[PDB]
């Protein structure tokens, strides 16, 4: 089996930067009989299957923009993105096809540095449907913020509650490179109906002050 | 257009076997080798092997030659992969792929089947609409949500208006809690779109063969 | 004394032939007049990737002539089972299906 090594394992780049990623093999992928390099590059965006970008080390797949260029020969290969776009957020894999079994590098995860942004916050009381089943989830969305780190607290009638909270972050957005996160506080219906004020309170690097959305079970 | 249709999910007991399918269209199935590739969550890619549908010839990665068996049915343009003795490290997405390294055809990978190796049973989700807090808003846009609670195994497919609503969507990765997954999604639309136009969260859970279309309706006192 | 690849079109001059121990000899002719150049040759099982299989035995096959349609002999070691002989590069490369029995060693 041929060993494929990629570096760096991750890189943080800004939109518009020219990015170079390396791929090395344990033996030459240049077949002297046809002078072709048996090296392909794949792109895998979050939640998608891999997509072929480059084969023969430098031939672009149809429909791939020419900002992607493959270069190198023998044991040393590079993939270059001439001016990175937000949509290029992905893991990039090289793969030798000089011998069976085909083998892949460990990938380079491309992350995007962008300007800091505070989240837009939205809060959602339990649905009537869920309440009929006996449960009560309160949901808070913190949307389109950067950087990724964010602290979320739930306050019930002013008291912090951490038990029963699930917090999930998206991958970086393919259009604006921000993150979003959802926080779900799950109670029983009976516990939910024993309190009035429900508050999602977040703290993010953009401000020491809390990012808040609230509702009162009482009101409309 | 090349299409490789793979079932979304298979739940498999530890140490058991599973047979995955890959139905091909949009190109001559019999004249292209069909490849299979494994990807564990958060990890890289491993080439399993390939089969030539016209002849039945196979080439396996030796790591998989005992635990994988590739077959095809030409009459239905379907490739199959049986995997045996599944370990916890075989919980992974398995892709079929038409490798094509030439100018006159498209390389194409299917969406993959998510195989979960677990002794737990299948549980279909509850799908709850998340309408805005009771009242109104001074904005020109509104954010709506959908909560997909208590399912196993992954994945679910969630779309808004069957995929026709794609801008302004954020779908949050599922989280496992007490053996069941929960996922949520938010969508932001212009305030005059809804509710005069219907906004529906469409949730499919392949492992339970369930599909729910949940309209988001305004709250009342 | 390193020559570039022959990039013009090849044509088989007769059917490839199996030797006593299961290799294959392949005679071709070359339409180019741009010799000297090296004949591209390999075995493959997958024409959509050209991953080499078996071995090229005549590993430095040089067309020395610049007259058109000159002839050259190659030898390859096929894998067991089915494969393709592939001569030349680019859109005019030529292939020939081959089957080697497990007993032919």
């Amino acid at each position: 089996d041929i060993v494929m090594s990629q570096s760096p394992s991750s890189l943080a780049v800004s939109v518009g930067e020219k990015v170079t990623m390396s791929c090395k093999s344990s033996q030459s992928l240049l077949y002297s009989s046809n002078q072709k390099n048996y090296l392909a590059w794949y792109q895998q965006k979050p939640g998608q299957s891999p997509k072929l970008l480059i084969y023969w080390a430098s031939t672009r797949e149809s429909g791939v923009p020419d900002r992607f260029t493959g270069s190198g020969s023998g044991t040393d290969f590079t993939l270059t993105i001439s001016s990175v776009k937000a949509e290029d957020l992905a893991v990039y894999y090289c793969q030798q096809y000089y011998t069976y079994p085909y083998t892949f590098g460990g990938g380079t995860k491309l992350e995007i540095n962008r300007a800091d942004a505070a989240p837009t916050v939205s809060i959602f009381p339990p649905s009537s449907e869920q309440l009929t089943s006996g449960g009560a989830s309160v949901v808070c969305f913190l949307n389109n913020f950067y950087p990724k780190d964010i602290n979320v607290k739930w306050k019930i009638d002013g008291s912090e509650r951490q038990n029963g909270v699930l917090n999930s972050w998206t991958d970086q957005d393919s259009k604006d490179s921000t993150y979003s996160m959802s926080s779900t506080l799950t109670l029983t219906k009976d516990e939910y109906e024993r309190h009035n004020s429900y508050t999602c309170e977040a703290t993010h690097k953009t401000s020491t002050s809390p990012i808040v959305k609230s509702f009162n079970r009482n009101e409309c | 257009q090349v299409q490789l249709q793979q079932p979304g999910a298979e739940l498999v007991k530890p140490g058991a076997s599973v047979k995955l399918s890959c139905k091909a269209s949009g190109y001559t199935f019999t004249s292209s080798w069909m490849h299979w590739v494994k990807q564990r969550p958060g990890q890289g890619l491993e080439w399993i092997g390939m089969i030539h549908p016209n002849s039945g010839s196979t080439n396996y990665n030796e790591k998989f030659k005992n635990k994988a068996t590739l077959t095809v049915d030409k009459s239905s343009s379907t490739a199959y992969m049986q995997l045996s003795s599944l370990t916890s490290e075989d919980s992974a997405v398995y892709y079929c792929a038409r490798y094509y390294y030439d100018y006159d055809g498209m390389d194409y990978w299917g969406q993959g089947t998510s195989v979960t190796v677990s002794s737990a049973k299948t549980t279909a989700p509850s799908v709850y609409p998340l309408a805005p807090v009771c009242g109104g808003t001074t904005g020109s846009s509104v954010t709506l949500g959908c909560l997909v609670k208590g399912y196993f195994p992954e994945p679910v497919t969630l779309t808004w208006n069957s995929g026709s609503l794609s801008s302004g969507v954020h779908t949050f990765p599922a989280l496992l809690q007490s053996g069941l997954y929960t996922l949520s999604s938010s969508v932001t639309v212009t305030s005059n779109t809804w509710p005069s136009q219907t906004i529906t969260c469409n949730v499919a859970h392949p492992a339970s063969s369930t599909k729910v279309d949940k309209k988001i309706e305004p709250r009342v006192p | 004394v390193s020559y570039s690849l022959c990039t013009a079109a090849f044509t088989f001059t007769k059917i490839p032939a199996e030797t006593l121990h299961g290799t294959v000899t392949v005679e071709v002719q070359y339409a180019g007049t741009d010799g000297p150049c090296k004949v591209p040759a390999q075995m493959a099982v997958d024409m959509q990737t050209l991953t080499p299989v078996g071995r090229l035995i005549t590993a430095n096959p040089v067309i020395t002539e610049s007259t058109e349609n000159s002839k050259m002999m190659l030898e390859l070691d096929p894998p067991f089972g089915d494969s393709y002989i592939v001569i030349g590069v680019g859109e005019k490369k030529i292939t020939h299906h081959w089957h080697r029995s497990g007993s032919t060693i």
